[PDB]
């Protein structure tokens, strides 16, 4: 269809959304994640360090 | 029971430190008492030669 100068204007609140979640969302979900990760992997290594 | 693990550990450990010390400290006694027997024969052996 006939573009529309829009394609630029899109672009830009893209990038936006792209530049804030970046930083204010991923790596906060990321240690939200991890942190509950590593405390069962921890916990059953140090209970094999146990046994041994 | 990651620390019951350690509480065998403490437990097993001093159990050895105390049976391989009254095994050693009876056999000690065991040896005074022989080379007690040592002398108690000794000096009896000597009477049988004289009265001989």
């Amino acid at each position: 269809m006939n573009l529309n100068a829009t394609i630029l204007g899109q672009a830009i609140a893209f990038v936006l959304f792209v530049l804030f979640c970046m930083k204010y969302v991923w790596p906060p979900l990321m240690a939200a994640i991890e942190k509950r990760q590593k405390e069962i992997a921890d916990g059953l290594a140090s209970a094999e360090r146990a046994h041994k | 029971d990651l620390d019951l693990a350690k509480a065998s550990a403490t437990d097993q450990l001093k159990k050895a430190k105390a049976e391989a010390q009254v095994i050693i400290e009876q056999a000690n006694k065991r040896r005074s008492q022989i080379l007690d027997e040592a002398k108690a024969e000794a000096e009896q052996e000597r009477t049988k030669i004289v009265a001989q």
